[PDB]
């Protein structure tokens, strides 16, 4: 399975300390050309995910930066886990700025 | 570990008297106790097993009783060949443990 | 007539092993189980080890875990008790007690006939 | 925008399966931690996935009117499961007592033991070698359950005619059955897998009964 | 010559279907039922607030 | 007259409980285990970023 | 009023019938 867990979160940065306001977790497919070229051959994956949700075409950029190809790396081994893989281990969250819904 | 308490540690009775000795257990052993006696200078010989069974040659006056964690060996009309040390031994669990021992010396 | 001749007892300074053997005249091996029971001076009797009729069932007292070894050879009717690292508390009258016979192949954990005794002391 | 917080305390029943590495909850959400993980009695050797900072243990804990005992709490990324710590070895076992046969005849024929139970009409076949309890994983409760059952049965029925002979004997029969056996005299490490049907044993007993009868007559 | 005695074959299963069903760690309908009673119990599904 | 020979009835079943359980396409226990360990395996559930 | 629970596994009844048939025959003969 070659999918990109596109997740976006809206966060309230309060007058003193932060707070979530929703995390849209989504699973997104990847193009055949992406799988053939970057995944299988070069062992990397793009920072963007071009896919069709809700009868609309959308792309999400990892960390909301410009397009880049992260080096695909194995996932940390837990109990009774097969061989998985993921480009990113952490999850990007907006930088804290006062009284803004980021 | 199953702990044996063969009380009292010592008694005294003459020929033809009756005598009782009591063995206690830390937990119920379900009739899995054995009674042993040693004539002075002699090797131990089995007397009672299963707490109420007597082997061949044992005098009928001897008799075991009790159940659970209480077992008493009663000797009625003791003869001269019956005054010796007595040991109660359990075999319900492991490791096997013996009693403290009781003495019956003629007054 | 049943006779439990046992040898191999003697004074041994603490630190190393020792070997005890027992010979059976009337009691027949491979038909009855054998035990080893010790009687320390000033204390009562104490169970140590047991061997089955053939030898596949071995049970030891909790105080001889990893230190005592029991074996039998039904051919010569000799029972072997090997103890290692004997301490001072092991001073006792070791009898080769025979398990009572109740069923063809069962270990009853009750001693019908005992040995005379043997001197086994650990002094320094 | 508008938020809402509803602190919820729910008394659910958790379930774990061998090797008890993790336990599920009644709400359908896993907890990746051995139920017996702790600090006392060498419980730290149990397998856990969450880091030690997210798990804490309290000794001498009393409930709420809503005998203090130990408590084993945890903070999963979604909730906080809490359950009183128990010793694994006596707390759980990997063998369940199936039947208590009051009179199960034992016989040796053709290099095997044929435990025939006329009460439930079931005959098992087992090797002569007694199965060691050490070979069974977490099988200490087997001895306790067997001893309790045999003591109860003996006191109820056999104390007047029969006597026991030594410690109970354990044999492993075909199909994945362990037969804790205590012989009677009249006064006159691995996990074993069990079959899903005793049909073979019932047919064996029926065929044995019919065969002995017809052969004898 | 003696007759073969009558024998009664009592019902006997190693595993009843109830414990076979309970053998699974998570139970399908029970988990769904608890997760759907969650809202009804720990929240009010009828009270309406208008302001 | 010849005696009826001894017979051994080996355990026999076309469908053991393991393969009966595996007959279903999806097992809720396994599916939930994988889906809930997904977060732990493919993300860090302990690292905290503050800025 | 109560609801009865079947044990499934009619094998007990099938062996009962087989044993009854064989026993009746052999006893009669």
């Amino acid at each position: 399975m070659y999918y990109k867990d596109v997740t976006v979160s809206q966060v309230w940065f309060g007058h003193r300390y932060s707070q979530f306001m929703g995390i849209f977790e989504d699973r997104a497919p990847v193009p055949f050309e992406e799988v053939i070229d970057k995944i299988n051959a070069k062992g990397v994956c793009r920072s963007t995910a071009k896919y069709v949700r809700n009868n609309l075409e959308t792309t999400a950029f990892h960390r909301d930066d410009h397009e880049t190809d992260m080096e695909l790396k194995p996932a940390n081994a837990a109990t009774r886990t097969s061989r998985g893989w993921h480009t990113t281990d952490l999850k990007y969250n907006p930088s804290r700025v006062e009284a803004f819904h980021r | 570990v199953i702990w044996m308490t063969q009380s009292p540690p010592s008694l005294s009775a003459s020929i033809g008297d009756t005598v009782t000795i009591t063995c206690r257990a830390s937990q119920g052993i379900s009739n899995s106790i054995a009674w042993y006696q040693r004539r002075p200078g002699k090797a131990p010989e089995l007397l009672v097993y299963a707490a109420y069974r007597l082997q061949s040659g044992v005098p009928s006056r001897l008799s075991g009783s009790g159940s659970g964690a209480e077992y008493t060996l009663t000797i009625k009309n003791m003869q001269p060949e019956d005054f010796a040390t007595y040991y109660c031994q359990q075999y319900y669990d492991n490791p096997l443990t013996f009693g403290g021992g009781t003495k019956v010396e003629i007054k | 007539e049943v006779q439990l001749v046992e040898t191999g007892g003697g004074v041994v300074r603490p630190g190393r092993s020792l070997r005890l053997s027992c010979t059976t005249s009337g009691f027949s091996f491979s038909g009855s189980a054998m035990h080893w029971v010790r009687q320390a001076p000033g204390k009562g009797l104490e169970w140590v080890a047991v061997i089955s009729h053939d030898g596949n069932i071995i049970q030891y007292h909790d105080s001889v875990k990893g230190r005592f070894t029991i074996s039998r050879d039904n051919s010569k009717n000799v029972l072997l008790l090997q103890m290692n690292s004997l301490r001072v508390d092991d001073t006792a009258m070791y009898y080769c007690a025979r398990d009572v016979w109740l069923l063809p192949a069962t270990i009853s954990y009750a001693f019908d006939f005992w040995g005379q005794g043997t001197m086994v002391t650990v002094s320094s | 925008y508008g938020t809402t917080v509803n602190c919820i305390v729910e008394e659910v029943d958790a379930r774990s399966v061998y090797p008890y590495d993790e336990f599920v909850l009644a709400t359908g959400d896993f907890v990746y931690m051995s139920p017996f993980y702790g600090y006392r009695e060498g419980s730290h050797t149990e397998h856990t996935t969450y880091a030690a900072d997210r798990f804490k243990q309290v000794d001498g804990f009393y409930a709420r009117d809503l005998a203090p005992t130990t408590r084993n709490l945890l903070t999963t990324p979604k909730f906080t499961v809490a359950w009183d710590w128990v010793p694994k070895r006596p707390s759980v076992c990997t063998m369940t007592k199936w039947q208590e046969v009051d009179e199960m005849l034992r016989s040796e024929y053709g290099g095997s033991f044929r435990f025939s139970s006329d009460a439930i009409s079931t005959t098992f076949t087992t090797n002569l070698t007694e199965y060691p309890l050490s070979r069974v994983d977490l099988g200490d409760c087997i001895g306790k359950d067997a001893r309790d059952a045999m003591d109860r049965i003996f006191a109820r029925r056999y104390n007047a005619t029969h006597i026991k002979v030594g410690q109970p004997q354990y044999y492993q029969a075909n199909g994945g059955f362990l037969i804790a056996y205590q012989p009677l005299l009249s006064n006159t490490v691995e996990r074993i897998k069990t079959t899903s049907s005793i049909e073979f044993a019932r047919l064996q007993f029926t065929y044995n009964h019919i065969q002995r009868h017809v052969n004898d007559m | 010559i003696t007759m073969l005695e009558d024998h009664e074959f009592v019902p006997l299963e190693v595993y009843t279907r109830h414990e076979i069903k309970d053998s699974g760690l998570l139970d399908y309908t029970e988990v769904q039922r608890r997760n759907q009673l969650h809202d009804l119990r720990f929240a009010d599904i009828d009270t309406v607030i208008h302001a």
